[PDB]
């Protein structure tokens, strides 16, 4: 009996402590964590726990709706009680002018409803007391609540609940607020709610239950292709309206398309460009294959192919994507794409322009500014490989 | 036409408009041999497969979703590429790829 | 059985479209009338140096206030320009009942 | 034809006559912030600049 | 300004449940935004223009209608002696 | 072309049936017909569906006692009726010895049976010819509707109610049955087909005239 006892105890601890924590973040947890702990022999207990929690967070009583629902699946009884207690706690309410603790119990009243736990009849009996007593600030929020589930079963109830609120509204001396809920409840109707000896046995039973409980690639280079102008082919493209996953493969698919081609062709570009401007999701596909381009796929490409590439990327940059790129060891094809690269900006651009755009620019990897011993000489040299400014002035500013 | 002005057509419409009539009228007359036209009764297949699969063979400009633009204001003042227009057929979801993504612009 | 729903769908309505070839795009559409003879010349008139572009002017709006919107109407017809119905009928087997709106204050 | 951009019949023209409209259209429209990418640039660049009657 | 064809809108939107009127008997004016006097101003020559050039816009479009403005470029600015007091002491 | 240029999906074409052949033409289209004509020359059609009944009569015969069958009647036809494509009727008659339990209507190609549905004394095969076209080029659900339409309606000169309807579309060499079947019928009858359609004498001529069109 003893040990029975210090269970109970533990029990009740336990279920304090869900009570505590419950909240949106961790909910599934807490929900475990009770399944774990038994609620038979500790049934009053839960219940305790149970109604302590909707007294306290009111915010959270749905959730706790559901849990008494889960149980009441498994074990009715329990759910019974809870209910019981509930229906008493509300009638207390009603007796010693205990408004908030009214509220609540309504809450958790409408709630069990909408799970269906308790029957519709008690909500529209409470309501019908309410009422009696020109209670408008009680019934209107529970109506709200259980509105459209009180709709969907008890239709007549709801009906003749409506042409009280009415009645009430219109033939009694009615108080402002009490008028304005009225309006509100109205409003809401309007759019529908949018808003022992055998301990052992018991345990064992208890242990059980919870024992218990190419193709698109394909049809993107068709499309491409059967385009006359790039804006054709981008607006086809959009047409297709393929998922935030997908837009990567459709970008490098285009890039690849793109290299195909003899030349780098305006079109591709100009796709590029509509994508782009298209939206945010599009414009970080383009970043993760330009990071991808670099990093790890440009040493694979020929040299015109590469080129070309290099081409599209200025043209890209040159207006539309923000200059941010990251750039001894680095340097065969990937160097020579950097250059063509480069040589497309200074086309579009014009090279003072070209450069003071660069310098704005956070750009630490195309010019790194601090000397790092002897390191830039590597990067001026590539400069003057490919004929551009500023290398030497920067060379001068670290001797 | 295309391979003279390459770059060229893209931004003229009316000479897209006239591919556009010149290529149905072409595969009318094809049509008109086999004394119907009936646009279902001669899909796609049987004009742009090659005569290696025993088709035509036709070289397709017409599959172009054509640039439409304010009249109103396209002749009068300034422009911009919006609204596309059909294009020349009722498809299958069946993309005919066009000669000019196969010609390398002038420039 | 509201009569204001056939709004740009109204046979006079139609009949304006028709007129100014402009299909209402749910609707049918005609060969025009009048040939659209382009011929502005670049005026000072309708220039878009001169007109200010805050609405689109949609061809919605071009049969609905035909001689106001079109410039140079021919052959249009006037069209209609309604009251709401507010009517109630239900269909739960109930008799006389504010169901859909909401009640008076006093 | 629709809001001034439809082909203005469907017979002659050889093709439906079908206008999806574009979605570079809205592209073009909304590169404010493109300008000001640019704009806020040129902005940036430009952008330091009686007692006897009473 | 933005009244037009509003209502016809309105009806297309709502399936003819929302019968919008307009009226001006308040009389009552409201400063366009944005700031007339910006020779930057706007972008699009087409489409509606940006909110802190309409002022501008309107203005500009309203004088080429008058015909003041002489051309498909102008201003607007006081002519005044010494330059505008040379461009108010700049 | 022509399995896409005469089609079923057609707009407003008035549907002829050409002369002595199952070849539906929807509208008077030009050089097709003459074609057609030369393939099925000198009553091709006749001669390949009449052909395929000799077949089956043929392995009918051969295997008589091991699914237990009285007598295989080749039924007295009228001649155009391997051309007859609005009705129809019951080329190979076919008496038991024992009563067959045959399983429900269903196809050709089906792993799944059930032999306790109902049951016959008599039984007959029926051979239907078509030209497939890119529209209705499938063969099983043709001889699946055709089963649902002829044994159906009021009586379609077929001696028992059960029995399979074997078809062969010519232009797609596509073959299909579908009716009633006894135990371990199936399997051996989609082998005769197999084999009539790797090597029958008269699908041979067609396709040789068909190669010969086309060049």
């Amino acid at each position: 009996i003893k040990f029975q006892r210090e269970n109970w105890e533990m029990i009740r601890s336990h279920v304090s402590p869900i009570i505590s924590n419950l909240t949106m973040d961790n909910l599934q947890e807490s929900h475990r964590d009770l399944f774990q702990v038994n609620i038979l022999i500790g049934r009053d207990i839960i219940c305790k726990n149970v109604v302590d929690f909707t007294l306290n967070n009111g915010r959270l009583i749905p959730a706790l709706s559901a849990l008494i629902a889960l149980l009441n699946s498994d074990i009715p009884d329990i759910g019974e009680t809870l209910a019981k207690e509930l229906m008493l706690m509300f009638v207390q309410q009603f007796n010693r002018k205990d408004y908030v603790s009214c509220g609540n119990i309504l809450q958790c009243l409408s709630i069990l409803f909408l799970y269906d736990v308790i029957h519709e009849i008690v909500i529209l009996q409470i309501l019908l007391l309410l009422l009696e007593k020109n209670s408008l600030r009680l019934v209107i929020a529970v109506m709200k609540i259980c509105g459209w589930k009180l709709a969907l079963v008890s239709k007549k109830t709801h009906d003749m609940i409506w042409e009280k609120l009415r009645y009430i509204l219109q033939t009694q001396e009615l108080s402002s607020t009490l008028r304005e809920s009225l309006e509100t409840l109205f409003e809401i109707r309007q759019k529908d709610y949018k808003s022992c000896e055998n301990f052992n046995e018991l345990t064992m039973a208890f242990d059980t239950l919870r024992q218990k409980l190419v193709e698109f690639k394909k049809k993107i280079y068709l499309v491409l292709k059967s385009s006359l102008s790039g804006d054709e082919a981008a607006h086809k493209l959009l047409k297709l309206k393929i998922a935030n996953n997908l837009k990567k493969s459709v970008v490098d698919i285009i890039i690849k398309s793109s290299l195909q081609e003899s030349t780098f062709s305006k079109f591709y570009s100009i796709l590029s460009e509509r994508m782009i401007t298209f939206h945010r999701s599009w414009q970080t596909a383009y970043n993760e294959t330009f990071e991808q381009n670099y990093t790890q796929d440009i040493e694979d490409y020929e040299t015109d192919q590469l080129r070309i590439l290099g081409k599209f990327w200025g043209h890209l940059i040159s207006y539309e994507f923000l200059p941010m790129d990251c750039l001894e060891e680095s340097c065969p094809q990937g160097r020579i794409f950097i250059k063509f690269l480069f040589q497309e900006l200074v086309n579009e651009l014009g090279l003072d322009e070209l450069q003071l755009r660069l310098n704005s620019s956070k750009l630490d990897g195309m010019f790194p500014l601090e000397g790092d011993a002897e390191h830039i000489r590597y990067s001026i040299n590539f400069f003057t490989a490919i004929g551009l400014g500023l290398l030497t002035e920067d060379m001068r500013s670290r001797l | 036409l295309f391979t003279y002005f390459r770059e060229a057509i893209v931004a003229t419409e009316p000479l897209l408009d006239i591919l556009v009539k010149g290529e149905t009228r072409i595969q009318n007359r094809v049509k008109l041999g086999l004394n119907s036209k009936m646009p279902t009764r001669f899909p796609p297949a049987v004009f742009y497969t090659p005569k290696e699969l025993g088709g035509l063979g036709m070289i397709s400009a017409s599959h172009i979703l054509i640039p439409a633009s304010d009249l109103s204001w396209s002749k009068q003042t300034d422009t911009g590429i919006t609204h596309f227009r059909a294009g020349m057929t009722h498809e299958d979801e069946k993309l005919i790829p066009t000669i000019f993504r196969y010609i390398t612009t002038w420039e | 059985t509201d009569k204001n729903y056939y709004y740009l769908f109204d046979k006079k309505s139609f009949f304006n479209g028709k007129a100014l070839n402009n299909a209402i795009p749910g609707g049918p559409k005609f060969e025009p009338l009048y040939p659209r003879e382009e011929e502005e010349d670049y005026n000072e008139f309708n220039s878009i140096d001169r007109v200010i572009f805050r609405v689109p002017i949609r061809s919605e709006y071009k049969v609905a206030f035909p001689h106001l919107y079109n410039s140079r109407p021919r052959s249009v017809r006037i069209p209609w320009y309604n009251n709401p119905v507010s009517c109630i009928i239900q269909n739960d087997e109930e008799y006389d009942t504010p169901a859909l709106f909401f009640d008076p204050s006093l | 034809s629709y809001n001034g951009i439809g082909l203005k019949s469907a017979k002659g023209s050889s093709t439906s006559g079908h206008v999806q409209r574009s979605l570079a259209s809205n592209n073009r429209r909304r590169p404010q912030g493109s300008q000001q990418q640019r704009q806020q640039r040129q902005n940036a660049i430009k952008k330091a600049s009686i007692e006897t009657h009473m | 300004i933005e009244s037009a064809g509003f209502e016809t809108d309105l009806r297309l939107s709502t399936n003819g449940l929302g019968m919008c009127q307009l009226y001006f008997w308040h009389k009552i004016w409201r400063k366009v935004p944005g700031d007339v006097l910006d020779k930057d101003a706007f972008i699009p020559k087409l489409k509606p223009a940006p909110i802190n050039s309409l002022s501008r816009d309107f203005v500009m479009k309203t004088r080429r209608r008058k015909g003041i403005s002489t051309g498909g470029f102008m201003s607007n600015d006081g002519p005044t002696l010494e330059k505008y007091i040379s461009a108010e002491l700049y | 072309w022509s399995p896409t240029i005469n089609r079923a999906n057609v707009y407003v074409g008035f549907l002829v049936q050409l002369d002595l052949t199952g070849i539906f033409l929807h509208g008077k289209i030009p050089t097709l017909k003459i074609s057609l004509i030369q393939i099925f020359r000198a009553h091709l059609w006749q001669k390949i569906h009449e052909s395929i009944v000799f077949d089956i009569c043929q392995i009918l015969d051969g295997e008589l006692d091991v699914l237990q069958i009285e007598s295989v009647t080749k039924e007295t036809v009228h001649p155009r009726k391997s051309y007859k494509m609005n009705s129809s009727a019951a080329d190979i008659t076919m008496e038991s010895v024992h009563e067959w339990e045959v399983s429900k209507p269903s196809l050709l190609h089906e792993t799944n049976d059930s032999f306790k549905g109902l049951i016959t004394n008599k039984m007959w095969f029926d051979v239907q010819l078509r030209y497939g076209d890119y529209d209705s080029h499938d063969i099983s659900r043709y001889v699946r509707a055709k089963f649902l339409d002829y044994t159906t309606d009021n009586v379609s000169m077929y001696p028992s109610p059960t029995g399979v309807m074997i078809g062969i579309d010519l232009a797609y060499n596509m073959y299909d049955a579908y009716g009633n079947w006894f135990n371990g019928l199936k399997p051996l009858i989609q082998n005769s087909m197999r084999t009539i359609m790797k090597a029958n004498p008269a699908l041979y001529v067609l396709r040789e005239r068909i190669r010969k069109g086309l060049q």
